[PDB]
C-alpha cells in the first residue's frame, strides 16, 4: 500500500460502489464480470523494480562503506 | 495398573483374512485427549520391551500422545492368518482402529514393523497422520545378511517339539543355534505354556512366519513390493550410523522413492552416530541410541506430525496460506485465492467435539 | 499373493465371461 | 462381519461438514503422468486404488461414466508467462534453486558468460553488417 | 518424489545395494543374462496345477 | 496405592532408580 | 511498584528500514523481498513436465526466430570455432581431465564436505545444545540440594526437644 | 479470566490432517517469514552460559520486588563477609555450626 | 543456506582461505587486498575470468 | 549383444560432461559451418512447424486440460502395470 | 556349461586395467561425485567414512600423504 | 524368573538381594 493507491482509491470511489456492491453478488455474466475486476488492494501487488532498488543501493552501500573507510 | 493396559485376549485361527483382531498394550498419555501412536515391533519381538522408552520421564513421549503398542496378525496375541500380504495387515489396523473408536492416528514401526507401519500409510492415508520408522525402509532386504540370519534362526526353530523335548534340550538347542544374543532372548520369551500345563510353543506362528521367509518371494517380509504404492503423507526415518539392514550408501534412495513428501536427509531422514555393534539394531537398549530417537520422535510428533503437505511446520498452521488450484471448488460464484487448508480434531468421526463449539460459537454472537 | 480386485473383469456387453 | 460393519457405518465413511466447501482434487492422476520418473509404477498402482474406490471396485460404473480432463491445469502456461513479466529474476531464481545448488567450477561459469556474450557480440556485428548491405 | 535430479545423473538413483561396500556400482542390472540356449535339465513348470487325469 | 509403597520402599533402599512403569509392571506381575 | 522511566534514549539517525550500520542481515531481507517469496505451487505435477509438447514448440519458434532473424548464422559458426577449440583444450585438465590424470586438485570436495558436517551439526543443533544443559542442570541442581536440607532443621530442632 | 481446562493440551497439537491421493509435488524449501517481527521470544544465544554476574545481579532485581526478599538482599549484601556474590556451596562448614550454635538452646 | 548452496560455499571458503594468509605477514591485508583482485585478471585470463 | 553393464561406480555421461560438450559442440559448429545455407533452411522450416504442432496440439497435451481426456493409452498402461505385479506375485499364486 | 566360458568372452569385452590392483590408489569417490541425486549428502558421508577409516580418523595423515 | 525378566527389560542393575526381597514380598 502506497499513497498513490489511496489515491485510486477517492477517485475510484464510485466505481467502486457500481462493481463492488452492484455487479460482483450477481449472477451470470455480469457477476463473473465483477468478481473479476472488483476493486480494493491489488493481490501480488509488489513492484519488484522499487524491490530490486532497495536491494542494490543497500548491497552497493555496504561496499562504499568499506572502500572509504581506509 | 493405568498408564500400563493390555487387553487380554486369546488367538483365534482364522480362515478369512477379514476377521482378523489386533491385540496390544495401550499407554495412557499424561493429558486428556491426545492423538492415537498405533506402533509395531519387530518382527518376533516382545511389545514390552518398548514399554520403558515410551513411559520414560525423560522421554516424556505420553505427553503428546496415547501409544497403542500392537502386535501384528501371526504375532503375539492377535489372530493367526497364513497370509502376510501388507494390505491385509494393513486392514485389520482400520477395523482396530474402527472397533477401538480411533479417527486416525500416527504409526510408528521398528525394522519389519517399520514395514508395516508405512504400508498402513501406503493404503490409508486418509486415516494415517504421520509415520515414524526407525531403521527400515521400503526395500527389498531378502538379500540383506541381518534378515538371512532371522530368516535361518526361524527355519531352526521349526526343529523343536514341544511335546517330546524337554526344556533342558530347548535351552541347549537355542544357545548353539542362535548366536546372535539378542535374538535368542527374545525367542527365549516368546516361548510361553498354555492352560493346564498342556504344553509349550513360541507366542508367535512359527509355520506361518516359517513358510513365509523359507519361500523367499514378493509376499515376504524381506521383500517391499511396487504393489504397495506411495506414501502421501508425513515420514520420517531414522537409522543407526552403521546398520546392518539400512545401508546409507543406497537404502536411504527407496525412501524418496515410496514417501512423496521426504525431502532428504537432515530434515526427515537422519542417522544416529554410533559404531559398527551388530546390536546396534535394537536403539531402545542403548541410551546413546534411545535419545536420538527419543528427540526426534518428540520433534516429528509436535511439529510435522499430522500438517498439511505444503506447510513446513505446526507453527504454520493459520498464518501460511496455500495457492488454490483454478475451477476446484462447487461454488461457481467463488473468488479463487489462496487459503489454509483445514486440519480437522483426531478424533472428530467419534466425539461432537465440532458439534458443541457451534453452539458454544452461537452463544458468542 | 496379488489377486484381480476389480469385480467387473469378466463382466462384457453379453454377460459373465 | 466386522469389516462390513464398519464399511456401512455412517459415522466411519462421512464426509465433513466443511468438505463440500474445500478445494476438491477432481482427478485421479490419469492426465499428467510422471513417465521417467523411477517410482513410475507405483504413481500407477496409486491412480488405479483411487479409481477402484470412487467405483467400489466396480469399474464398470467407471466405464459407463463421464471421464473428465485436469481442469485446475487449464491455462497454467499463460499463468506462468505472466508471473514471468511480473517478476523475471524471482521466476528464474525461484524455478532454478535446486539446479543451481551445485555450482560448478569459476572456469565452467566463465566460459559460459564469455561464450555467451561472445555469440552475442557476433551477432550485433551481424546486424550491423546488415545495415551496409541495404545501403 | 518427482525431482531426483539432473539428465546426466539419472542413471544414479537406480541401484540399491544389499551391502555396506563403497564406492556403489552404479549399473542396475535389467535383465538376467541368456548367451547359450541351453536346454535345461529342469522339468517344465507348466506342471504346476493340473487336476489328476 | 498401598502396594507401590512397599515396593517403593524396597527399591529405595538398594538406591535403585525406578519409574512408574516399573512399579505398575512389579504389582501387576504380584496380582498376576 | 515504582513508576518507571517513560523512554530511553532515540537514534535520530537510526530506523528499521533505513538501519544505521550495515551488516549482511539486511541484505538478506531486501534480496528476499525483491525475490519474492518461495513460489509454492499447488499442483501435483511440474509445470514443464505437463507442457512438454507446448515448450517444445516455444523452444523450436524461438530457435526458427533467430534462425530466421540471422542471415549470417554461417559466419557466426565459423567465427566461433578457433575459440572454442582453445578454450576447451585449455581448461580441459582444470575441468575434468583432473580427475582421472596427474593431479586431483580436491579443493572444491574439501569445501563440500565441510559444508556437509556443518549442514548435519545444525540438524543436531538440538540435541548437542540439550545435552550440554543437561549437564549445566546437574550441576545447578546439586547446588539446589543445600537449601533443601535447611528448610528441615526447624523439623528436626522441634522433634529434637 | 478464563484458563480452560489444565488436563488438556492447547487445540494446536490436537489438529491434525492427513493425505490423499493425488498429492502436491512441490516440496518446501524455507519457512514463510513476510514480516520481521519475532516480538516476546528470547534469545537462543542465551542456551548454555555458566553461572556469572548476571545471576545475582538479576536475582537483587526479582527479590526486591517482595518484601522477603528486600530483606534477603539488604543482608547479604551488608553481613556476609564473602569476596564475590557468585555463592557456590562446596561445603557445610558455615551450615553445620551455624546450627550447634543455634540447637545448644 | 551456506550449507546446501554451493555457490556460497564456494566463495565464503575462498574468500576465508585468502584472508588468512594474513598469518604469512606480507603486510596490511586491508592495503594489498585489491591489488590482489586487479592481478587476478592479469593472470585470470588464462582462465576466461 | 548381452546388456553392456557398465563397472564403473559413476555413470559415462555425468563422468565426462565438459568433454561430450565439447564434442557435442564441435558438430554442431561442424554442420554450422558445413551448411552455408542454414538461413534457408530455417525459413523452410517455419511453416511445418507451426502447422503439426497446431493440428496435434489437443491430441498430444490438450485432451489433458480440454474437452476430452482421450484415456486410450493410460487404459494399457494400466492393465500393463498390474500384470507387472501378477508376475512379480506368480510363485504366491500358483503355491 | 561347456562352451559358456568361451563363448562369454566371445560375445563381450572385459576391462584388461589393474587400475585397483594398487591399494593407496584406490578412490574414496571424490573425483566423479553426484552432484543432483537425491542421496547426495550420503554420498558425501560415506566419501568421509572412506576417509576416516583409512587414516583411524586422524586426517592429518590424508592431508601429508599423496592424493 | 519373572522378576529378573521385568528388572532386565528395564536395563537396571540388580543384586541377588533385590531379587530375594521380590520374590518374598509376593510370595509372603
Ligand atoms: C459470420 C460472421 C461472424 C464470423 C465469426 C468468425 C469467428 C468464429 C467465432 C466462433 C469461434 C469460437 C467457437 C466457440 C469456441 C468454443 C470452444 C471452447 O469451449 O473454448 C475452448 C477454449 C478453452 O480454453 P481453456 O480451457 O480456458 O485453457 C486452455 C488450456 O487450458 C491450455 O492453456 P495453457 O496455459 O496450457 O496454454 C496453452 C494454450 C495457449 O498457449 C499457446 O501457446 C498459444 C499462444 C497463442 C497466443 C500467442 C500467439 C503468439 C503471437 C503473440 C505473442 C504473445 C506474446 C505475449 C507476451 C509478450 C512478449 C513476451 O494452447 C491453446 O492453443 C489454447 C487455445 C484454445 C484451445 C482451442 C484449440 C487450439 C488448438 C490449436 C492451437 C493453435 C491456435 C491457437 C490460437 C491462439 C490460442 C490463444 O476457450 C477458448 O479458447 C475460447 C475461444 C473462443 C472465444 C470466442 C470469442 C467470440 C468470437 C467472436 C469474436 C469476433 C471475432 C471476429 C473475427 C474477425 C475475422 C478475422
Ligand atoms: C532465441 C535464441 C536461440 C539460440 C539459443 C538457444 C539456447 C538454448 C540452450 C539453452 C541452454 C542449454 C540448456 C541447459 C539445460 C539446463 C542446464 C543443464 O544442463 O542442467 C545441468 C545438467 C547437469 O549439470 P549439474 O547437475 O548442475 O552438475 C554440474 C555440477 O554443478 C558441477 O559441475 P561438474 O563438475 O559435475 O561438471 C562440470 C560442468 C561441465 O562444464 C560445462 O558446463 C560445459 C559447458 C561449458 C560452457 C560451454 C559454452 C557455453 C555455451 C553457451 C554459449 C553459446 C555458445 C555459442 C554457440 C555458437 C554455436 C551456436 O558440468 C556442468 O556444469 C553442466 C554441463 C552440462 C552441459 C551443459 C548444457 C550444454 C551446454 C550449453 C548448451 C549451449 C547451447 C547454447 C547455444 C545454442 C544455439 C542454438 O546438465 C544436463 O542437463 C545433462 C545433459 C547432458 C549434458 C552432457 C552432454 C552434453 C551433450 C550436448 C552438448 C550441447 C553443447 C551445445 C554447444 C553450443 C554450440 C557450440
Ligand atoms: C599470502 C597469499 C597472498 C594473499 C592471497 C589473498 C587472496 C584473497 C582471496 C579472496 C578471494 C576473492 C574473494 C571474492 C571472490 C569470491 C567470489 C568469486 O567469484 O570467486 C570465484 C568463485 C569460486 O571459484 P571456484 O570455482 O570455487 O574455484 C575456487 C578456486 O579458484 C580454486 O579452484 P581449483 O581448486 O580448481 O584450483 C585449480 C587452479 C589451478 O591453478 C594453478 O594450478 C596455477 C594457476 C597459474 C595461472 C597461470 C597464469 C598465466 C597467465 C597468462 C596470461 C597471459 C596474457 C596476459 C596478457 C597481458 C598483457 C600483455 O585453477 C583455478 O581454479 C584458477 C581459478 C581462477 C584463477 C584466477 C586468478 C589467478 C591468479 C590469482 C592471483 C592472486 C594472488 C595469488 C598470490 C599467491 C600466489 C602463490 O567462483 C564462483 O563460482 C562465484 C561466482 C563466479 C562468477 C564468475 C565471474 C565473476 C567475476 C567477478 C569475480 C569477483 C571480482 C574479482 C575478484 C577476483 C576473482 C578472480
Ligand atoms: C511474438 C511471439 C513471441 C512471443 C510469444 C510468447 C512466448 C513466451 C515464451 C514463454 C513460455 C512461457 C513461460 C513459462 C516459463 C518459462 C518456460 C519454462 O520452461 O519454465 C519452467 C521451468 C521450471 O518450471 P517448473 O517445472 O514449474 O519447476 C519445477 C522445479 O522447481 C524446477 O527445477 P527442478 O530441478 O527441481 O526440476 C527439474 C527441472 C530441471 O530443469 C532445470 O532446472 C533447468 C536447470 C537450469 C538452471 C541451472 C542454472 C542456469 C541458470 C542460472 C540463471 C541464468 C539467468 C540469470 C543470469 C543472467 C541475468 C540476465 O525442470 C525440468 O524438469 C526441465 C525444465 C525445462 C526443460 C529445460 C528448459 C530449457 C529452456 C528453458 C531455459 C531457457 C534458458 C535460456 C535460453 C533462452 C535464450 C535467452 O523454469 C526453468 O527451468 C528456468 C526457465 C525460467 C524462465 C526463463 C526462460 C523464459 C522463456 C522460456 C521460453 C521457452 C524456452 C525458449 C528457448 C528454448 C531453447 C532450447
Ligand atoms: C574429424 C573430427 C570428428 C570426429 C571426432 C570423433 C569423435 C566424435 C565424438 C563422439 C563421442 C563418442 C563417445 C560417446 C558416444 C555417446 C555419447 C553419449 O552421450 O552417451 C552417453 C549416454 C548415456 O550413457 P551413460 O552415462 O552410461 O548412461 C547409461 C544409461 O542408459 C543412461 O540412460 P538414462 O535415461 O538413465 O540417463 C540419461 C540419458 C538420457 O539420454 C538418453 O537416454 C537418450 C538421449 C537421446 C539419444 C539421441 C536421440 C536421437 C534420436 C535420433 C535422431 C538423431 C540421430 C542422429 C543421426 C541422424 C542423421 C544425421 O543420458 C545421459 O546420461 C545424459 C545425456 C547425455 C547426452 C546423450 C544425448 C545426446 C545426443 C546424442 C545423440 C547424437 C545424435 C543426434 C544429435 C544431433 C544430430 C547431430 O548414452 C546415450 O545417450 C546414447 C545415445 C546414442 C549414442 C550414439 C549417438 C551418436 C554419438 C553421440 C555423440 C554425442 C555428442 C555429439 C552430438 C551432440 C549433438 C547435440
Ligand atoms: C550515492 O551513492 C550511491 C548509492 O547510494 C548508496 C547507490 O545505491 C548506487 C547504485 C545505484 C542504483 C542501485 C540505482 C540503479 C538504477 C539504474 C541502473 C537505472 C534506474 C532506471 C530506472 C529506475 C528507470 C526509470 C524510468 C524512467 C525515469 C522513465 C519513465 C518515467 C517517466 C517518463 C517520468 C517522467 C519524469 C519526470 C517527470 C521527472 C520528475 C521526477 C519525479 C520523481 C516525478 C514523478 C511523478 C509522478 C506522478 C510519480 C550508486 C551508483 C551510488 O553512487
Amino acid at each position: 500500500m502506497n499513497p498513490i493507491q489511496k489515491a485510486w482509491l477517492k477517485i475510484l470511489e464510485p466505481v467502486s460502489y457500481v462493481i463492488n456492491e452492484k455487479m460482483a453478488k450477481r449472477t451470470g455474466i455480469i457477476g463473473k464480470l465483477g468478481r473479476f475486476f472488483a476493486i480494493g488492494p491489488r493481490e501480488y501487488g509488489v513492484h519488484p523494480i522499487n524491490r530490486m532498488f532497495i536491494f542494490m543501493n543497500r548491497k552497493y552501500m555496504a561496499f562504499q562503506a568499506v572502500a572509504l573507510h581506509r | 495398573s493405568r498408564i500400563i493396559n493390555h487387553l487380554r485376549g486369546d488367538p483365534v485361527y482364522q480362515d478369512n483374512t477379514k476377521d482378523v483382531s489386533l491385540r496390544g498394550t495401550f499407554l495412557r498419555g499424561k493429558y486428556d485427549d491426545l492423538p492415537t501412536m498405533i506402533f509395531f515391533t519387530e518382527a518376533c519381538d516382545l511389545t514390552a520391551n518398548w514399554i520403558p522408552f515410551f513411559t520414560n520421564p525423560q522421554y516424556d513421549i505420553l505427553a503428546h500422545r496415547n501409544v497403542w503398542l500392537l502386535n501384528p496378525r501371526n504375532f503375539g496375541n492377535s489372530d493367526r492368518h497364513p497370509s502376510f500380504d501388507l494390505q491385509e495387515m494393513s486392514d485389520d489396523v482400520m477395523r482396530f482402529m474402527y472397533s477401538q473408536k480411533i479417527s486416525m492416528a500416527t504409526l510408528g514401526g521398528h525394522g519389519i514393523g517399520g514395514k508395516i507401519a508405512l504400508a498402513v500409510g501406503c493404503y490409508h492415508a486418509e486415516r494415517v497422520t504421520g509415520v515414524f520408522s526407525i531403521d527400515s525402509s521400503p526395500m527389498d532386504q531378502r538379500y540383506h545378511e541381518a534378515f538371512k540370519e532371522f530368516k535361518g534362526y526361524v527355519n531352526a526353530l521349526t526343529e523343536i517339539n514341544f511335546k517330546t523335548w524337554s526344556d533342558k534340550d530347548v535351552k541347549v538347542f537355542l544357545k548353539e543355534n542362535i548366536k546372535d544374543p539378542k535374538w535368542r532372548s527374545i525367542f527365549t520369551n516368546n516361548i510361553s505354556k498354555n492352560a493346564k500345563t498342556q504344553s509349550d510353543s513360541f507366542n508367535f506362528e512359527i509355520n506361518y512366519l516359517n513358510h513365509n521367509l523359507n519361500f523367499n518371494k514378493a509376499d515376504s517380509l524381506g521383500n517391499w513390493a511396487v504393489k504397495n504404492g506411495i506414501y502421501t503423507g508425513r515420514a520420517h526415518f531414522i537409522f543407526p550410523e552403521y546398520s546392518r539392514w539400512v545401508h546409507l550408501a543406497t537404502n536411504t534412495l527407496p525412501m524418496h522413492k515410496v514417501c512423496a513428501r521426504v525431502k532428504g536427509f537432515g530434515h526427515d531422514i537422519f542417522y544416529v552416530q554410533g559404531d559398527e555393534n551388530p546390536l546396534n539394531h535394537w536403539v531402545y537398549d542403548f541410551e546413546n541410541y534411545a535419545n536420538v530417537v527419543a528427540s526426534k520422535l518428540n520433534k516429528f510428533l509436535h511439529s510435522y506430525d499430522g500438517v498439511h503437505a505444503l506447510l513446513k511446520d505446526r507453527t504454520e498452521i493459520g498464518n501460511f496460506m496455500i495457492p488454490d488450484r483454478i475451477k476446484s471448488r462447487n461454488d461457481s460464484k467463488h473468488i479463487y485465492g489462496d487459503y489454509s487448508p483445514a486440519h480437522l480434531h483426531h478424533n472428530w468421526r467419534f466425539n461432537h467435539i465440532y458439534e458443541k463449539h457451534d453452539e458454544l460459537d452461537k452463544k458468542l454472537n | 499373493g496379488y489377486k484381480i480386485r476389480n469385480k467387473s473383469i469378466f463382466w462384457t456387453r453379453a454377460g459373465w465371461k | 462381519s466386522l469389516h462390513e460393519k464398519m464399511q456401512t457405518d455412517y459415522l466411519w465413511v462421512k464426509d465433513h461438514s466443511q468438505a463440500d466447501s474445500w478445494a476438491k482434487a477432481r482427478t485421479h492422476g490419469y492426465n499428467y503422468i510422471a513417465h521417467t520418473v523411477p517410482n513410475k509404477k507405483e504413481r500407477y498402482e496409486m491412480i488405479w486404488r483411487s479409481m477402484g474406490k470412487s467405483t467400489d471396485w466396480e469399474l464398470e460404473k467407471f466405464r459407463l461414466g463421464k471421464k473428465f480432463p485436469d481442469r485446475g491445469n487449464k491455462r497454467r502456461w499463460f499463468k506462468n508467462l505472466f508471473r514471468l513479466i511480473k517478476n523475471p529474476m524471482g521466476y528464474i531464481f525461484w524455478k532454478t534453486y535446486k539446479a543451481r545448488l551445485a555450482k560448478p567450477s569459476l572456469i565452467v561459469t566463465s566460459m559460459f558468460i564469455g561464450f555467451t556474450l561472445g555469440f552475442i557480440k557476433l551477432k550485433a556485428q551481424s546486424i550491423a553488417y546488415s545495415k551496409k548491405q541495404y545501403a | 518424489t518427482l525431482q531426483w535430479g539432473s539428465l546426466a545423473e539419472r542413471p544414479m538413483v537406480d541401484r540399491v545395494m544389499s551391502t555396506s561396500t563403497w564406492p556403489v556400482p552404479y549399473y542396475q542390472r535389467l535383465f538376467k543374462a541368456y548367451p547359450i540356449r541351453e536346454k535345461k535339465d529342469k522339468m517344465s513348470l507348466l506342471l504346476s496345477d493340473i487336476d489328476i487325469d | 496405592a498401598p502396594q507401590n509403597l512397599e515396593v517403593e520402599n524396597i527399591l529405595k533402599r538398594y538406591h535403585i532408580n525406578y519409574t512408574q512403569a516399573l512399579i505398575d509392571e512389579l504389582v501387576d506381575w504380584k496380582t498376576g | 511498584m515504582k513508576k518507571p522511566m517513560a523512554k530511553a534514549y532515540e537514534h535520530p539517525y537510526n530506523s528499521e528500514h533505513h538501519p544505521l550500520n550495515f551488516s549482511a542481515v539486511k541484505i538478506a531481507e531486501t534480496f528476499h523481498d525483491f525475490i519474492g517469496p518461495e513460489q509454492v505451487s499447488p499442483h501435483y505435477e511440474s509445470f514443464a513436465m505437463s507442457r512438454k509438447f507446448l515448450l517444445t514448440f516455444w523452444g523450436g519458434f524461438f530457435v526458427l526466430n533467430f534462425g530466421m532473424a540471422t542471415v549470417d548464422l554461417n559466419w557466426i559458426m565459423k567465427s566461433t570455432y578457433i575459440p572454442w577449440i582453445f578454450w576447451f583444450q585449455l581448461m580441459y585438465f582444470y575441468v575434468e581431465g583432473k580427475n582421472s590424470m596427474f593431479m586431483p586438485l580436491l579443493q572444491r570436495f574439501y569445501r563440500r564436505a565441510a559444508a556437509n558436517e556443518i549442514f548435519t551439526m545444525e540438524a543436531f543443533y538440538h540435541e548437542n545444545i540439550e545435552n550440554k544443559l543437561r549437564n549445566l542442570m546437574r550441576i545447578t541442581k546439586g547446588q539446589l540440594e543445600y537449601w533443601d536440607i535447611h528448610t528441615s532443621y526447624g523439623e528436626i530442632r522441634a522433634d529434637s526437644i | 479470566l478464563q484458563w480452560g481446562s489444565l488436563a488438556e493440551r492447547p487445540m494446536v497439537d490436537r489438529v491434525m490432517s492427513t493425505s490423499t491421493w493425488p498429492v502436491p509435488y512441490y516440496q518446501r524449501l524455507f519457512k514463510a517469514y513476510p514480516i520481521r517481527e519475532k516480538k516476546d521470544k528470547m534469545s537462543l544465544l542465551l542456551s548454555d552460559i555458566d553461572i556469572d554476574d548476571t545471576n545475582w545481579y538479576q536475582a537483587k532485581d526479582f527479590l526486591r520486588g517482595s518484601f522477603r526478599g528486600r530483606q534477603i538482599v539488604d543482608y547479604v549484601e551488608n553481613n556476609i563477609a564473602s569476596n564475590t556474590y557468585i555463592l557456590i556451596q562446596q561445603d557445610v562448614a558455615n551450615m553445620a555450626k551455624a546450627y550447634v550454635h543455634d540447637i545448644c538452646g | 543456506n551456506p550449507n546446501t548452496e554451493e555457490n556460497t560455499i564456494d566463495s565464503d571458503y575462498l574468500a576465508a582461505s585468502g584472508t588468512v594468509e594474513a598469518e604469512k605477514e606480507i603486510t596490511s591485508i586491508d592495503d594489498y587486498l585489491g591489488l590482489v583482485f586487479a592481478i587476478a585478471y592479469v593472470f585470470g585470463v588464462f582462465f576466461y575470468v
